[PDB]
């Protein structure tokens, strides 16, 4: 499985 | 900035614990989508982070499952069930609702453990240091707790003072010890004005304090 | 998975520094890659991120101007450029993305000239044995900046080993011991050689121990 995130990605 | 406090600044446990880690942050960690970004990472010295825990309670791939982590909102809290060995370092929170991203202070783990006395080794300095003119002997304690050790150089029975430096390692991550390194460095002209060599060590483990020495020229 | 980052720099005051950290063992473009600055006996402090996905950068303030964040999608690889140095500036620096860690790029700001370090035996002897085992080691002195790496044995020998930190001498360089616990049974057939790499100096060293007749 892929990690999480540690925060959001920014939008394009 | 959202503030990240992390209680306490220390944890002195011994194997079989348990231990908790609270940190609260100044506002909520909610993000709009739902998600709260709150990661636990626990450091070791000289080495980077690891990180053990995201979205507040997901274990990371490999972390052993004495780590759990809950909370919401502002409250959240880092759980050992049972403290082994290997989990000391600095354990960190760190947030990623809001910018700048920021850290809580860390909280120190550390191993409580029995007494361990420290064996005891002594060096003379080497033949290529001596022919640069200077002569450095090393005293070295090794595998010991607690921390506090004391190393009294002497030279021809002398107490000395002002020419020696000594460090400490890191609590060691299997048995949790210390270990300690002592140089005593002279010119080789006042290296060649004594002949015994010693080094003395005090310690809790040790029913009376240890010698090592040696007499230059013989080594 | 791993980040792999580019090694120590001494810098002057006033310059600038680029540093690297190398991506493998997850989708490099799909999490954002952090850097993040410790003062050594200190905490953490964000300085920004990149997401390479897509470039976009957003950084603290602090650094904002200071701080610049680039990433090759062809070759994973992060960076992060600080320009205009101070003292402040002389810390760990790492990258961190996904469930990852790099192992910290050590800058330290500093005007005067590097120095490799010297290489001497601290051989084992009567006076160097415990319970039957005997201590051997290697004392890296004289250098400057931080740090060194020492191994043993190109590496083969890692059990029993202290690595100590390095004290500053009154003249301003550093000095260190290595050491290492073996069996006094062996010291006739086994050798044991000290790795010195102290990459600010371009200097590599290999130290072979042997024991004393004392």
């Amino acid at each position: 499985p892929p990690p999480n995130p540690n925060d959001p990605a920014p939008p394009n | 900035d959202v503030v990240m406090t992390q209680t306490p600044l220390t944890l002195s446990v011994t194997i079989g614990q348990p231990a908790s880690i609270s940190c609260k942050s100044s506002q909520s960690l909610l993000y709009s989508d739902g998600k709260t970004y709150l990661n636990w990472l626990l450091q070791r010295p000289g080495q980077s982070p690891k990180r053990l825990i995201s979205l507040v309670s997901e274990l990371d791939s490999g972390v052993p499952d004495r780590f759990t982590g809950s909370g919401s909102g502002t409250d959240f809290t880092l759980k050992i069930s049972r403290v082994e060995a290997e989990d000391l370092g600095v354990y960190y929170c760190w947030q990623g609702t809001h910018f700048p991203r920021t850290f809580g202070g860390g909280t120190k783990l550390e191993i409580k453990r029995t007494v361990a006395a420290p064996s005891v080794f002594i060096f003379p300095p080497s033949d290529e240091q001596l022919k640069s003119g200077t002569a450095s002997v090393v005293c070295l304690l090794n595998n010991f707790y607690p921390r506090e050790a004391k190393v009294q150089w002497k030279v021809d029975n002398a107490l000395q003072s002002g020419n020696s430096q000594e460090s400490v390692t890191e609590q060691d991550s299997k048995d949790s010890t210390y270990s300690l390194s002592s140089t005593l460095t002279l010119s080789k002209a006042d290296y060649e004005k004594h002949k015994v060599y010693a080094c003395e060590v005090t310690h809790q483990g040790l029913s009376s304090p240890v010698t090592k020495s040696f007499n230059r020229g013989e080594c | 998975a791993y980040l792999q980052q580019s090694g120590a720099e001494l810098v002057r005051s006033g310059a600038s520094v680029k540093m690297s950290c190398k991506a493998s063992g997850y989708t490099f473009t799909s999490y954002n890659m952090h850097w993040v600055k410790q003062t050594p006996g200190q905490g953490l402090e964000w300085i920004g991120y990149i997401y390479p996905g897509n470039g976009v950068t957003n950084f603290n303030q602090k650094f904002k101007g200071k701080a610049t964040l680039t990433a090759d999608t062809s070759s994973s690889t992060a960076y992060m450029q600080i320009s205009s140095l101070t003292s402040e500036d002389s810390a760990v620096y790492f990258c961190a993305s996904a469930a990852y860690w790099g192992q910290g790029t050590l800058v330290t700001v500093s005007s005067a000239s590097t120095k490799g370090p010297s290489v001497f035996p601290l051989a084992p002897s009567s006076k160097s044995t415990s319970g039957g085992t005997a201590a051997l080691g290697c004392l890296v002195k004289d250098y400057f900046p931080e740090p060194v790496t020492v191994s043993w044995n190109s590496g083969a020998l890692t059990s029993g080993v202290h690595t100590f930190p390095a004290v500053l001498q009154s003249s301003g360089l550093y000095s260190l011991s290595s050491v290492v616990t073996v069996p006094s049974s062996s010291l006739g057939t086994q050798t044991y050689i000290c790795n010195v790499n102290h990459k600010p100096s371009n200097t590599k060293v290999d130290k072979k121990v042997e024991p004393k007749s004392c």
